[PDB]
C-alpha cells in the first residue's frame, strides 16, 4: 500500500502525452510538488500545487507544458526527446511526515 | 541563501552538535530534518509542524535529536557513527519549500 507513480503511456511518441498517475495517496495530504529527476530538489520543480485552494505554482522546471490535477497526476504535453527519464512526486502532509515516489517514461 | 553551521563541526565523541540554520524565510509551515544529502522519508530524524507545536520523530530518530522551532537541530551524545550529512527541507506556508545540507564529523 506505498505511493507509487504509474506513467501511461510508459513509451510515448514525440509530440504526444503522457499521464503520470499517483496510487496509494495518503489521507492526510494537503499539497503536492513534481520534480523533474529523481529527488526532492527545489531547482528541479515542475511544479507545486495546494489542494484547498487549488494553487498551482510553476517551479523552475516548468516548459509550459506541464499540467497537475488534484488526484497528483501529472500530464505533459507535447513531449520531446529531451522529457525521456524520471519525475518525482512528494506529498506534502498536514503532519508534514511527508512521502516521495518516482517515476518514469521514455520518448521515442 | 538558507544555510547551516554546525557548531562545532569537528566535536569529541560523547558532546554535542548544534545544527543552527540562518535565513529560514519568513513564511515556515514547519521542518523536517534528514540523515544524508536528500529529502528521503526513509532517513527522516525529526520535524516540527509550527501552527500546532507537533514533533515528529522519524524512522532515523535515535532519542538523542530535538528541533527547536527556528529549525535548528541538536544531537546529544554522538558517535562517530553520526559524522556525515544532515539535510533540512523547510516547508512554507504556500506549501513551497526549500531544502540545504549539513555537515558535521566527530572525533575521539
Ligand atoms: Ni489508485
Ligand atoms: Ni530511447
Amino acid at each position: 500500500a506505498k505511493l507509487t507513480i504509474e506513467s501511461t503511456p510508459f513509451n510515448v511518441a514525440e509530440g504526444k502525452e503522457v499521464l503520470l498517475l499517483a496510487h496509494n495517496l495518503p489521507q492526510n495530504r494537503i499539497g503536492y510538488s513534481w520534480y523533474k529527476g529523481e529527488r526532492v530538489d527545489g531547482n528541479s520543480l515542475i511544479v507545486g500545487y495546494v489542494i484547498g485552494t487549488q494553487q498551482a505554482t510553476p517551479g523552475p522546471a516548468y516548459s509550459g507544458r506541464e499540467t497537475i490535477y488534484p488526484n497528483a497526476s501529472l500530464l505533459i504535453q507535447n513531449v520531446t526527446q529531451n522529457d525521456t527519464g524520471f519525475y518525482t512526486l512528494q506529498v506534502i502532509k498536514s503532519d508534514l511526515v511527508n512521502e516521495e515516489a518516482t517515476g518514469q517514461f521514455h520518448v521515442y | 541563501q538558507l544555510t547551516i553551521e554546525a557548531v562545532p563541526s569537528n566535536a569529541a565523541e560523547g558532546k554535542e552538535v548544534l545544527l543552527l540554520v540562518h535565513n529560514l524565510p519568513q513564511d515556515p509551515r514547519g521542518y523536517n530534518w534528514y540523515k544524508g544529502e536528500t529529502v528521503d522519508a526513509n532517513r527522516r530524524i525529526i520535524g516540527y509542524v509550527i501552527s500546532n507545536q507537533q514533533i515528529t520523530p522519524g524512522p532515523a530518530y535515535s532519542n538523542r535529536e530535538t528541533i527547536y522551532p527556528n529549525a535548528s537541530l541538536l544531537m546529544r551524545n554522538v558517535t562517530r557513527n553520526d559524522t556525515g550529512s544532515y539535510t533540512l527541507q523547510v516547508i512554507k506556508l504556500n506549501l513551497m519549500s526549500e531544502e540545504v545540507t549539513g555537515q558535521f564529523s566527530v572525533h575521539c
